């Protein structure tokens, strides 16, 4: 019994064999098409009809976002689909790129925009691998600055009025966590009893900084380019009945983080050395911190004034504030 | 081409399919994807498959065969309201399951079978049939409380997983405790079963739980019993009965292997400072008589028949004066468990020292001393020579000085030979005399 | 109306009560099928939001004590006495507008069926009322569907009431579908509901459509027509014999059907009378035939037991020998020689009569007519021919 | 309280002892001709030891006093049928039961 | 019962009729299963389920209630245990290996050596003549020889007739004829009573080419409705399962 879950964790677990392109390719292949010679409206395509259910499942009324292995499955095989990955040629990059744009295309083009714009909808600000396999797969088809899938994305909050995105947007960077002291000296003290970790790395401190990385690089692809239609929009919703500043909601966020680790910097100030575990803690929340400010940058920067104004009188200053006494005392 | 395999029939049929014509049904849809996935995850089906694979040997395997068969029994009533027959029906398969020899001897196969889970919904379901009402099936609740405290019990891994539960239980704490017999059948039980004795688990307790515990706590010094009044009990102004029940769950939460988990201990103090009221209303602070006090009280309670019982092995019998003794004992116990210790305070530690100055401004040490010196009620023999003994469980019982003597020691501590000369004088030596007085062969 | 008040002093406002019912309805109806699934998914959430703010107003309880206000008249002409004869025509349909504005109310609703669990009862009480039967069944049929709580009480009684409702209006499939509700709620099984659904219906037998394997039985009967008239050419007494060569006793599960004796044509018709030109049905199975099986005389569907030596039912290598005599109309058998002391007699000679025989499968018989068409095996009694 | 006709007579000689399993097929019929039960639907003979209270005691005697081989009516009114309480679900209350019955072996 | 096809009234009062005694017996409530054995005979069961002029709700409705009667609560134990693998360790489980021979082409799915605990099947025999309670355990018993070999030969005669596109399907379409079989046939392969040489037969019925053991067009070939294809889904689903069944067998052997 032991060989037995010590084989599937090492192992089967551990065996990767790549086939996501391939069948994403097969199933956006329209079959036989001129042979049943309707020559009417084409028929959606596997991929398609796919697409459809995800998005009718997401756009049916629920209380809760229901738990779906079919859509976390999909979406993860959607998502490596796309991005299929020293120095390279000019004609090499440019290559990458075009696939790349076509790779994206082929969701894109059956509604994978709109499907995962509903999926974030109808997650109503609750935290969960949906919403991660939601996220992720509205990167790998965002990645580039996608100016298609971007328009494809504005025009339906537009049209559908979205005020449940935006809520639940909202929801989600309230939700998104931060370091935890407390966590990590009851981690520490079971160490030292000497305890074995059951889990590989004792990760409950910044639960969950894989998700929030990628909330925040969806909402900076989002307006990567200098899109001044989103990085408006995001600011205010002309069109809705209800307003969420995600720009406010973005800047509270890394003001928490900051604050987070500004606490493991005073922890950490009078012992002479840093723990492992406590480096990776740093590691990780540094990386979620250049993350929310390369976000700000992309809200800010083809200069967005209103959002340059909403910046100057948020709660930023004090965030900056903080991150620079933590820079000159750890230097 | 021919496809050889099953596999490559499927991909192509679904793929066929879908491209012959619009699917007009979600479930085909759903259905038609799902297998098509599984062709392409083979390697997940074994990543789902492995972990809920358990091999035996020969001699197991009709034990193993009549313990599945009761497991199937049980989730089977899942499909079905729950009514007389099925709790029978119901009792009878966890009776089987816990008599057993694979349930013991395989917690790991048990786990993978997922036999709590199975439990768990069906404890689920009953409470929340009734949950604003009296709970009907109580008898459901008791011995699914009861099968998931033993499931505690068989091993860490078993107490880890149900300890993921905590929530909904500390939530339905308050199902059964004030029957009596009820004892290790109630959901804040299977609770204290799930960390009792596991450091890591009551270090994985969390702040949010304890503030549930004591709410509950205060709700219950503040407020008498509904049912217990509805049964004619004298309606005193608080419930010793659920007190000591919260107090025993918060010493299993901070106390774990005979040491005092920190964190736990001050957050509890915190708590319990906050909300004065949880120490009941001798220890209320503001016009309440000393410790020493409320157990002469119930003393007095106790040897009073209609201030004890209702007047119209406990059963409906709950004997209050020793209710009254006992929850005032477990909140000194829980305290005494909650000093810091002695290392820490000669190391200086500043929350340390605030922590047993709180302690000692909450109980003086006369009451301490005074409630040792407490005599006890002694087996006599009668003229016919048969032993007449009291009824323990209706009075005064060692245990109480036991817990006064921890909190003594672990808060004040004997440091100076005057108070330890002073308090064998008082307390101590009248036991020791009393127990060798008790030494002839009928009476021990 | 009811307190007496005069007729023309208080006023009903029976076409604004009509038109604002009618209003209502088409309010709370639900989407259509063939709209869009953004579209229906919108018109739901609107229905879903109407249903939630009519309940926290409490409109259902208006709309119910409409409804009991409304059934104390037990029919239009009654309500028109009492309140005019307009209103007499508009009662029924204001009662099935009600109803049906109280089912749009709680239908898909998982709160408002759960609110209405209280007063199922009462809605009960009125399902004989034939005005109120369809929509109080239409109500309680949402109400079990959505609402595990209320289904949680209903009891014996309630039960026992649905399956009078089917007993006294006859085979009405709705009333089956609350029942399979009662069974069933979301996946689970109602043991007690079960047990009482099957107790107090299957076992009477009387009510739902019993089915039955049956035997195909078939006739054979000689080109032979008698009968009887006044200045008539024709002979009155007659017999024949048959011998049974071979029977199985049970080719199927069902008896093997073996009947001989003779029937009777609807007047001069050659066609035999008042039968089934095919299924299980043999001779003596109606008015027009007589037979006899080896223990009992079958006439008009009915058997009656008629005792002869070892009486046994017909079995190889017997041999039944028939007699009729119209002079006084009777028909006689006698078993292996041995009379059967059992007769019909009595009936009605206005048509022709012929020999026949009735058989499921697993037989072999053998005419025995006389003559160069059979030698009989007993001397036929003195007269008969 | 059994009513017992021959329908096809039997050896007449051999009976059912004490100790002994009689293997049957019967039909059985609520008083009106409506089959409530049957084992030659179901092709299994019906096996019952006679004196230990496995079938209704109707069944139980008329079957006694039967010969091997025998065919026969069995009538049997409801205070040795299942009387007034009835079989829940099949047999209603006060019911007399026609039982057509062949012993067809005794072990 | 023929004639229902004409009359509508009847027709639909009794399918409702077929429906609720369904419902009564549903979920294994084996004392109404019994009571119900009285009311439809098995008889009167396997005639509906061969007749090929019934109506098609009846025929629908009288598969339901064979299945529900009969098979429904060993099928939905045998279900509840498919995720499990309890894999007792024997002389019998050493001896599988993954594949047959040392050619390692698949084995034909659910033919093989299976030594994983399975529920136990056991049925009672409905009599109501006697009056012993313990066959209120279990659910009624059913000829599985013969209902497996009717339903191969329906199975069979429905593959090569709806291939046709034939004008008069029984029950008066392709879903009332394909679904009830198929639905009868995919309980009696959970269940798992298919053996050998008719588990074989099945998967050519299925599958021809594909299931050669080592011209005909198989089922899901023959474009089929959307409840079809679902029931077919359902099928290629466990045939699927039995695989990571055997997989698992195997590789407790090996280990």
């Amino acid at each position: 019994n032991l060989f037995l879950q010590g084989y599937e964790k090492s192992w089967i677990e551990t065996e990767e064999h790549y086939f996501e392109d391939k069948l994403i390719e097969d199933l956006a292949k329209p079959g036989a098409e001129p042979p049943e010679e309707d020559e009417g409206t084409k028929r959606v395509d596997p991929l398609h009809q796919l697409i459809l259910l995800f998005s009718r499942t997401a756009l049916t009324e629920k209380c809760k976002l229901e738990e779906d292995f079919l859509y976390m499955a999909y979406a993860d095989i959607m998502a490596k689909s796309c991005h299929d990955e020293e120095v390279k040629s000019f004609e090499e990059k440019e290559m990458e790129k075009q696939k790349l744009l076509y790779q994206q295309a082929r969701l894109h083009d059956r509604g994978a925009a709109e499907m995962v714009l509903q999926t974030i909808s109808a997650s109503k600000g609750e935290t969960g691998p949906m919403v991660a396999a939601t996220l992720k797969l509205g990167i790998a088809i965002l990645n580039g600055g996608n100016s298609t899938v971007q328009q494809k994305m504005l025009d339906y909050l537009k049209e559908k009025k979205d005020v449940g995105f935006f809520q639940s947007l909202a929801g989600l960077m309230q939700s998104c966590s931060v370091l935890d002291l407390n966590a990590f000296e009851r981690q520490n003290k079971a160490e030292g009893l000497g305890m074995v970790t059951e889990e590989g790395s004792g990760e409950k401190v910044l639960q969950d900084d894989e998700f929030t990385c990628d909330l925040f690089r969806f909402l900076q692809l989002l307006c990567e380019g200098h899109n001044s239609d989103f990085q408006n929009y995001l600011r205010t919703q002309t069109g809705n009945n209800t307003t969420v500043n995600i720009i406010i909601s973005t800047v509270d966020y890394l003001l928490r983080v900051q604050e987070s680790i500004s606490d493991f910097y005073w922890y950490y100030s009078g012992k002479d050395v840093i723990d492992e575990q406590g480096q990776r803690n740093f590691s990780k929340a540094i990386q979620v911190a250049k993350q929310v400010f390369n976000t700000l940058t992309e809200y800010i920067q083809g200069p967005c004034t209103g959002n340059q104004q909403s910046l100057a009188h948020s709660r930023l200053w004090d965030a900056v504030v903080g991150f620079l006494h933590v820079f000159a005392h750890m230097q | 081409k021919k496809s050889s395999t099953l596999q490559q029939l499927i991909s192509e049929t679904m793929v066929r399919w879908a491209q012959e014509s619009v699917i007009e049904d979600p479930e085909l849809v759903r259905a038609m994807f799902v297998l098509l996935h599984r062709q392409y995850d083979g390697i997940g089906g074994l990543v789902r498959a492995l972990p809920k694979t358990y091999t035996i040997n020969g001699v197991s395997v009709e034990d193993t065969i009549n313990l599945l068969a009761s497991l199937g029994q049980i989730r089977s009533l899942l499909s079905v309201r729950m009514g007389k027959e099925e709790e029978k029906l119901m009792i009878r398969g966890l009776g089987d399951i816990m008599n057993n020899k694979v349930f013991y001897q395989h917690p790991n196969l048990m786990r993978a079978l997922g036999m709590h889970e199975t439990v768990m919904e069906v404890m689920v379901n009953v409470l929340g049939g009734g949950e604003s009402k009296e709970i009907t099936f109580p008898k459901m609740v008791a011995n699914c409380c009861r099968f998931l405290c033993y499931f505690c019990r068989i091993s860490r891994q078993n107490q880890k997983a149900m300890f993921d539960h905590l929530s909904y239980l500390l939530e339905n704490s308050s199902v059964g405790l004030a029957s009596p017999a009820m004892r290790g059948s109630t959901p804040l039980d299977v609770a204290a079963a799930s960390v009792m004795d596991n450091n890591e688990l009551a270090l994985a307790l969390r702040e949010p739980d304890l503030e549930k515990v004591v709410r509950y706590l205060a709700g219950c010094g503040l407020q008498s019993c509904q049912m217990l009044v509805s049964k004619g009990y004298p309606d005193i102004g608080w419930n010793p009965v659920e007190g000591e029940r919260y107090l025993d769950f918060l010493r299993f939460a901070v106390f774990c292997n005979g040491e005092s988990v920190e964190e736990n201990a001050n957050v509890v103090v915190r708590l319990l400072i906050r909300r004065p009221e949880c120490f009941g209303p001798a220890l209320r602070g503001e016009g309440g008589n000393g410790l020493l006090a409320a157990m002469e009280e119930a003393i007095k309670i106790a040897e009073d028949p209609s201030r004890d019982g209702p007047s119209p092995e406990e059963d409906d019998t709950i004997h209050m004066g020793n209710a009254i003794m006992t929850f005032y004992s477990a909140l000194i116990d829980l305290l005494g468990r909650c000093a810091p210790e002695m290392h820490l305070i000669h190391a200086g530690k500043g929350e340390a020292i605030r922590i047993r100055s709180i302690l000692r401004s909450l109980i003086p040490l006369g009451d301490l001393v005074g409630v040792i010196s407490i005599a006890f009620q002694m087996p006599t023999i009668a003229k016919d020579g048969n032993v007449v003994e009291p009824d323990m469980s209706a009075g005064f019982c060692p245990d109480h000085k036991a817990a006064m003597v921890l909190f003594l020691d672990s808060v004040y501590g004997i440091e100076v030979q005057d108070f330890l000369l002073h308090l064998l004088e008082v307390g101590f030596l009248p036991d020791l005399r009393a127990a060798a007085s008790l030494d002839t062969a009928a009476l021990s | 109306l009811s307190k007496k008040a005069k007729a023309s002093t208080v006023d009903l406002p029976i076409e604004s009560v009509s038109l604002s019912l009618q209003d209502l309805i088409g309010y709370f109806h639900p989407p259509d099928e063939h709209l869009e699934h953004e579209d229906k998914q919108n018109r739901l959430r609107a229905l879903k939001n109407r249903q939630n703010l009519f309940q926290e107003e409490g409109m259902i309880n208006l709309v119910l004590e409409c409804i009991d206000r409304l059934h104390v008249y037990s029919s239009a002409a009654h309500f028109a006495d009492v309140a005019g004869r307009e209103a007499g025509e508009s009662w029924k349909s204001i009662l099935n507008s009600l109803y049906e504005l109280l089912a749009a109310l709680i239908r898909g609703n998982r709160k408002n069926c759960a609110q209405f669990s209280g007063s199922l009862d009462w809605l009960i009480s009125r399902l004989e009322r034939l005005e109120a039967s369809s929509g109080i069944l239409e109500v309680l049929h949402c109400v079990l569907v959505e609402s595990p709580e209320a289904l949680n009480i209903i009891k014996e009684g309630h039960i026992k009431s649905i399956i009078s409702l089917l007993d006294k209006h006859g085979r009405n499939h709705k009333v089956l579908d609350v029942l399979c509700s009662l069974c069933v709620c979301h996946g689970v099984a109602v043991r007690s509901n079960q047990h009482l659904i099957c107790d107090n219906l299957l076992p009477g037998r009387d009510l739902l459509l019993q089915t039955r394997l049956v035997n195909h039985v078939s006739s054979m009967r000689p080109n032979i027509f008698l009968g009887v008239s006044e200045g008539s050419a024709q002979y009155k007494k007659w017999y024949y014999e048959l011998m049974v060569d071979h029977t199985e006793p049970f080719v199927t599960a069902e008896a093997t059907h073996l009947r001989v004796g003779w029937a009777s044509t609807e007047g001069y018709s050659p066609y035999p009378g008042g039968g089934e030109e095919w299924g299980g049905n043999g001779v003596g199975d109606d008015l027009f035939s007589y037979g006899f099986d080896g223990l009992h005389l079958w006439s008009g569907c009915i058997a009656r037991t008629v005792s002869s030596p070892n009486q046994h039912l017909l079995r190889t290598d017997d041999v039944i020998s028939c007699c009729l005599d119209l002079s006084a109309p009777s028909i006689s058998f006698r078993i292996n020689g041995q009379p059967v002391q059992g007769m019909f007699e009595n009936f009605n000679i206005d048509g022709l009569f012929f020999p026949v025989v009735s058989f499921s499968a697993g037989i072999k018989v053998r005419f025995l007519l006389g003559g160069r068409h059979g030698e009989f095996k007993f001397l036929p009694p003195p007269g008969y021919a | 309280g059994v009513e017992i006709e021959t329908i096809s007579p039997g050896d007449g000689r051999t009976f059912p002892k004490k100790g002994q399993t009689c293997v049957v097929h019967y039909t059985g019929m609520l008083q009106n001709g409506k089959k409530f039960d049957s084992s030659r639907d179901r092709n299994k003979p019906f096996k019952f030891r006679i004196g230990k209270q496995e079938v209704i005691k109707g069944f139980e005697e008329g079957a006694a006093q039967m010969s091997l081989g025998q065919r026969a009516k069995l009538t049997c009114t409801p205070d040795v049928a299942y009387g007034a309480t009835g079989h829940p679900g099949v047999i209603p209350p006060n019911a007399t039961l026609i039982f057509d019955v062949e012993l067809l072996n005794l072990e | 019962i023929l004639e229902l096809t004409e009359q509508e009234e009847l027709l639909k009062f009794h399918y409702h009729t077929l429906r609720l005694y369904s419902a009564v017996c549903a979920l294994g409530n084996h004392r109404v299963a019994h009571a119900l054995c009285s009311h439809v005979d098995e008889p009167q069961l396997l005639y509906a389920i061969e007749n090929k002029y019934m109506p098609g709700l009846l025929r629908a409705g009288y598969y339901d209630l064979l299945i529900d009667i009969h098979l429904s609560s060993y099928a939905t134990a045998r279900l509840m245990m498919n995720n499990e693998y309890i894999v007792p360790m024997t002389e019998e489980t050493k001896s599988i290996t993954l594949f047959p021979d040392e050619n390692k082409k698949h084995g034909l799915p659910g033919i093989g050596l299976s030594t994983s605990l399975r529920p136990r099947m056991q049925f009672s025999s409905p009599s109501f003549v006697s009056i012993s309670n313990e066959c209120y355990q279990y659910s009624p018993e059913f000829p599985l020889d013969i209902l497996k070999s009717k339903t191969i030969q329906m199975l069979t005669e429905a593959v090569k007739e709806g291939s046709l596109h034939a004008r008069d399907p029984v029950g008066g379409t392709t879903e009332f004829l394909f679904v009830p079989l198929i639905k009868l046939f995919y309980t009696l392969l959970i269940m798992g009573i298919f053996h050998n040489e008719d588990l074989k037969h099945i998967l050519q019925l299925i599958e021809p080419s594909v299931f050669k053991e080592a011209p005909k067009e198989g089922l899901l070939q023959m474009k089929l409705p959307e409840p079809v294809k679902l029931q077919m889904c359902l099928l290629l689903q466990y045939l699927c399962d039995c695989q990571v069944r055997h997989r698992i067998e195997a590789i407790v052997a090996f280990s």
